[PDB]
């Protein structure tokens, strides 16, 4: 029988690029 | 292919579906998004191809 | 029998957006 | 679940699929897209999933 076993023990670490200088609200200007 | 709706059995508006590939949503990205408009997801998005 | 008679004679029209000023060559910079 | 590839008929590895259903890629239109580098398609594109 399959028991319900913890998950796995990550070993977990960020990896993120950050959206920065808000440039979305200028998109198509000089 | 001379194909007119509910025609025949065969042909039958409830007997067709569409299915597109498709990878990419450039207009979104590049074109559309320089001004954000009413039309933005339904013209963009790839759900509507 | 069906024939292979010439398509639809549509009344084409130019609708573009134009991708100006070359802002994708700055995505991060202030 | 306990599937383990291989072990069984029904989980041999060459009869397995795979099925996601995405509608977005934000990772590639803003972050990711911020400096174009060496991972850009193989990390943005959906068909990665």
């Amino acid at each position: 029988k399959v028991l319900e076993l913890p998950a796995y023990g990550w070993a977990l670490k960020n990896y993120w690029l950050q959206y920065v200088n808000d440039w979305s609200l200028r998109k198509g200007d000089p | 292919a001379g194909v007119v709706p509910n025609r025949t059995s065969s042909t039958q508006k409830n007997r067709v579906g569409v299915w597109y590939g498709a990878t990419s949503n450039d207009w979104m990205e590049t074109n559309s998004a320089q001004n954000v408009d009413t039309y933005f997801i339904p013209g963009g998005n790839r759900a509507f191809i």
